[PDB]
């Protein structure tokens, strides 16, 4: 089961 | 963007019995970048079907492959695997020894 | 005993050849599970076990979702950095990326990890305690102080020990056969002169399960390294492992030599003695 960051942040 | 010379391998998976169907394997690891090269050959011409594992690397951040085919040794047949790669000022030969 | 599950992405950019190239793949302990490669044709996360193939394809469908949201995450990534360090469009840099967790015996959360490191060099990732960042230069504050600011280490730890844990706590359900296995080594040495006065002793392990293993020389009891060749741990590719380490001794004084193996499937550990 994956990492879901919802709204995703890059740099 | 630091460089990594590869950790070349080769191997039987099974201790080698002639006229027994083993794998071989060429296992390198320690590098950097991820571009690497690598054949596996009989008496010095490659292998045609090829599978490799997928690309991972350990907590050093060093990326590792493991190229493997099945195949049957012979007394004669020499093996080895062949690895290029940037830190290699030409492709590096590795004879695989039924000791190693 | 203990147990892991990691998640690793790397990512390259080739400037001429069009977008970088995104590889992701799965982890439960040594044993790899599933697969993704933003060049593949399937474009899905494929199955690399056979316990996971079990799965639903709703599992399947939000799981190729994630990790498709993470490719693009990172192809930005790798813009911003050349960006921040100002490096040129026409070189190839990579951007690896590791995260997952650790459990106990009874599968409580042990630890957590979630990291990035540019170039073979760590920017950016979390602390142990789970509530801060290590940032190792300017360009890795920036994105600190973008993600504190935006509470990225509070959502990831919600993950790390509510989501990464119970499915770890699964898997190792469906996976009782192969992942909660333990294989001894078959050891044994083997004898490799060189000169008349001189030989090669090499002490063997194979098909060994997990492949954390401590492999040992020893002269009288007292310790070798010295002298002491060792290899890296290399996958037998069945699912099994092997090692070996070697010394070179004077001949005749062999049986002088003591070979001492150390792994999780042993009751006590062995010595090897020729």
């Amino acid at each position: 089961l994956y990492k879901k960051l919802k709204r995703e942040m890059t740099f | 963007a630091i460089q990594r010379t590869p950790k070349i391998q080769v191997y039987s998976r099974h201790p080698a019995e002639n006229g027994k169907s083993n794998f071989l394997n060429c296992y390198v690891s320690g590098f950097h970048p991820s571009d690497i090269e690598v054949d596996l050959l009989k008496n010095g011409e490659r292998i045609e079907k090829v599978e490799h594992s997928d690309l991972s690397f350990s907590k050093d951040w060093s990326f590792y492959l493991l190229y493997y085919t099945e195949f049957t040794p012979t007394e004669k047949d020499e093996y080895a695997c062949r690895v290029n790669h940037v830190t290699l000022s030409q492709p590096k030969i590795v004879k695989w020894d039924r000791d190693m | 005993g203990s147990h892991s599950m990691r998640y690793f992405s790397t990512s390259v950019s080739r400037p001429g050849r069009g977008e970088p190239r995104f590889i992701a793949v799965g982890y439960v302990d040594d044993t790899q599970f599933v697969r993704f490669d933003s060049d593949a044709a399937s474009q899905r996360m494929e199955p690399r076990a056979p316990w996971i193939e079990q799965e639903g394809p709703e599992y399947w469908d939000e799981e190729t979702g994630k990790v498709k949201a993470h490719s693009q995450t990172d192809r930005e990534n790798l813009r911003i950095a050349l960006r921040y360090y100002n490096q040129s469009e026409a070189g190839s840099h990579t951007l690896q990326m590791m995260f997952g967790c650790d459990v106990g015996s009874d599968g409580r959360f042990l630890r957590g990890y979630h990291q990035y490191a540019y170039d073979g060099k760590d920017y950016i990732a979390l602390k142990e305690d789970l509530r801060s960042w290590t940032a190792a230069d300017m360009a890795a504050q920036i994105t600190k102080r973008k993600w504190e600011a935006a509470h990225v280490a509070e959502q990831q730890r919600a993950y790390l020990e509510g989501t990464c844990v119970d499915g770890l706590r699964r898997y190792l359900e469906n996976g009782k056969e192969t992942l909660q296995r333990t294989d001894p080594p078959k050891t044994h040495m083997t004898h490799h002169p060189i000169s008349d006065h001189e030989a090669t002793l090499r002490c063997w392990a194979l098909g060994f399960y997990p492949a954390e293993i401590t492999l040992t020389w020893q002269r009288d009891g007292e310790d070798q390294t010295q002298d002491t060749e060792l290899v890296e741990t290399r996958p037998a590719g069945d699912g099994t492992f092997q090692k070996w380490a070697a010394v070179v001794v004077p001949s005749g004084e062999e049986q002088r030599y003591t070979c001492h193996v150390q792994h999780e499937g042993l009751p006590k550990p062995l010595t090897l003695r020729w």
